[PDB]
DNA sequence: GCTTGTCACGCGATGCCCGAT
DNA sequence: CATCGGGCATCGCGTGACAAG
């Protein structure tokens, strides 16, 4: 031997024992470089730092054995409510903590992203915004990034959080800086999927297939119990789809038409349908139209595309209904 | 240059730059103990330091402490059966300003406003199987504008002991939805039914009164209105439906967003069904004065 | 078949310790 | 009370083996 194996190897010996404390799952621990446990250890010790200064149960008169250990996962139970995940960053724009669920919306491992630069995770297009975040001196915040995502590559979430101080962590001594503490959220079989709808002559809907029941969100029921058919249509094309109800009024058949229908979660769908006229005796009988959902940008497309001028034809907007 | 070379600077930069690393986060350990000398000693105490601290990296209510620092609101688990509230956090006190026995032996229906009721129906009959929603939530009885959102769990959840003298033992509820409450010179087009509820409203309302569409959508027009020109709106919307076809203008004053009166001219006429001639609805174009 | 990075090693320049002046 | 040379320990530098991707 000689001495500065002995050196490296005791201080290798130091490293491993450090990395053996680390509060990681094993397999994680074993994929550790020494880097990345000095990293951990540091993370680590001041966030237990932060914690025995600003942190410290079930209301007794409602305590059962159930109820406790539900307040055990409390964290787990809120973390998983979220709907995205945890970050905490210093005014030096390091990652002071990141909860798991990181991983499951942007692929990056707890464990990677600690005490790492957070504009690593940023686009460059937006890093300056998050910083004009992170320093007419109000607390609250809210705004809007896109993060790195290898399950896709960037994700665009919503950040909402509070400006507070970061306590105890011994900088040089410095008083404590301002942490920004913010949940991060993201935002918010069209190949033939035709189905039909009967309606009466004035439109209002009586019968409908499994697809448009699946499409529209109603049951059969529900779909004719709120009026006629112009109750489900966006204003941007009453006028549309009455000039083709007159169409198809004058000569049996309304002809191709695009335009939107209210679903039951009270959101739009772009439509591409046609209406025929069945006949009794040779009078008018029923409405049968048959439909085929669009994606966003077809529907947008065809309405830019639009051969008749006609008023509200821009307008957009959100709807209820009501029987 | 010389490939050779310029890899062989690269590399020694690349290990220079590992061991300053290195050494500054053995300067962190050394502020971060309790008492702190050269590398080894320092990674000794703070080997003994983190002996003395310590799989999460957190514990569960650092974690809570994190997320309610960070954004408020309090933890409930219902039942989708029939809205028992099978759990709530204290943190409920500091948000609605009730105790833990309100909710408890409750059902989330008894704590929201009436007019909710049905929509949170919706909400919990039958990406993950995520729910979001905005309800009125009890604190005279006071309510608050409360934002939802969770998910739908499998019950019971693994982990925790159920015993056979516990109030849940016989509930058997098979799905949970365990979420999060948090407190919180243009003109516009709208459609409202004859009695003057908002049925649709254009996405411009906001840069106009200040509301978003679903403060508007459902809620009848003359409640923002002046109560000296309430019976002048009133008329307005009884007249446009004996002139079908023909407009009709009318002045009022709106209470804006802010609580603040705007001079609103709403110009009305009715919409017919172009088979039966019946009133579908009445379309309103709403400017400011 | 190349890139970036982890780890060990050899190697001196100082560091600390401590009899011996 | 220092000051001085021993021998080992600490520590920063560059380089080569080796492997993940
Ligand atoms: C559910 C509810 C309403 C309508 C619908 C489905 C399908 C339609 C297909 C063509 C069509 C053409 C002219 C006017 C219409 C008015 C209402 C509807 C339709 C129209």
């Amino acid at each position: 031997s000689n001495p500065s194996k002995r050196h490296r190897d005791r201080l290798n010996t130091e490293l491993d024992r450090l990395a053996s404390l680390l509060p990681f799952p094993q397999d994680v621990i074993n994929k550790l470089d020494k880097l990345s446990v000095l990293r951990l250890s540091v993370s680590y010790l001041r966030a237990k730092s932060f914690f025995d200064v600003s942190l410290k149960g079930v209301q007794d008169n409602c305590r059962t054995k159930f109820r406790e250990g539900l307040n055990l996962q409390e964290g787990e139970f809120l973390l998983q409510a979220l709907n995205g995940f945890v970050l905490v960053v210093t005014t030096d724009a390091l990652v002071f903590y990141a909860s798991s669920t990181i991983q499951d919306y942007l692929g990056f491992q707890q464990s990677d992203v600690i005490h790492q630069s957070v504009y690593e995770l940023i686009h460059t297009e937006d890093r300056a915004e998050f910083q004009r975040q992170l320093h007419n001196s109000f607390m609250e915040r809210c705004f809007v990034c896109r993060l790195r995502c290898l399950l896709d590559g960037f994700l665009a979430m919503n950040f909402q959080g509070r400006l507070k101080y970061l306590h105890g962590q011994n900088k040089k001594i410095l008083p404590p800086q301002l942490a920004l503490f913010a949940i991060a959220t993201p935002l918010q079989r069209t190949k033939n999927f035709i189905f039909r709808t009967k309606h009466k002559l004035d439109f209002t809907p009586t019968g409908c297939d499994a697809k448009g029941k699946i499409v529209l969100g109603y049951t059969e029921a529900e779909l004719c119990m709120r009026g006629t058919g112009y109750q489900f249509i966006h204003a941007a094309d009453m006028l549309y789809c009455a000039e083709y109800h007159v169409r198809m009024i004058k000569t049996g058949e309304s002809g191709m038409i695009v335009f939107r229908l209210l679903t039951k979660d009270n959101r739009w769908t772009w439509v591409q349908s046609n209406a025929r006229l069945v006949y009794k005796n040779g009078r008018p009988d029923y409405i049968i139209a048959t439909q085929r959902p669009l994606t966003d940008e077809e529907g947008k497309e065809h309405l830019r595309k639009r051969t008749l001028k006609l008023p509200f034809m821009f307008a957009t907007g959100e709807a209820v209904l009501y029987e | 240059m010389d490939k050779e070379r310029l890899a062989r600077e690269n590399h020694s930069e690349i290990e220079r730059r590992r061991r300053n690393k290195m050494t500054a986060y053995i300067t962190e350990l050394s502020d971060m103990v309790p008492t702190c000398p050269d590398k080894l000693t320092i990674l000794r105490m703070a080997v003994s330091h983190m002996k003395s601290l310590r799989p999460s990296f957190l514990t569960d209510q650092e974690l809570k402490h994190l997320i309610l620092e960070a954004a408020d609101g309090f933890l409930f688990i219902v039942s989708c059966e029939t809205g028992r509230v099978v759990y709530v956090s204290d943190s409920v006190t500091p948000v609605l300003n009730q105790p833990q026995s309100e909710w408890f032996g409750s059902t989330l229906y008894d704590q929201v406003h009436p007019d909710d009721v049905d929509k949170l129906r919706e909400q919990l009959s039958t990406m993950g199987s995520r729910r979001s929603f905005i309800c009125r939530m009890r604190c005279e009885p006071h309510f608050v504008v409360v934002h939802c959102t969770g998910y739908i769990k499998a019950w019971p959840p693994a982990g925790v002991s159920l015993p056979d003298d516990d109030p849940e033992a016989g509930q058997g509820s098979k799905f949970c939805l365990v979420a999060i409450g948090r407190l919180q010179p243009t003109e516009f087009i709208s459609r409202h039914n004859i009695e003057g509820i908002f049925t649709f409203v254009d996405h411009r309302c906001v840069a106009t009164v200040g509301y978003q569409p679903q403060e508007l959508l459902g809620k009848n027009i003359v409640e923002f209105c002046h109560p000296e020109d309430q019976q002048l709106l009133r008329d307005s919307f009884q007249q446009v439906v004996k002139l079908k076809g023909q407009v009709l203008s009318v002045m009022f004053r709106f209470r804006s967003k802010n609580q603040e009166w705007l001079w609103m001219r709403t110009s009305s006429f009715t919409f017919q069904n172009p088979y039966s001639d019946e009133i579908e609805y009445i379309i309103c174009t709403n400017t400011n004065v």
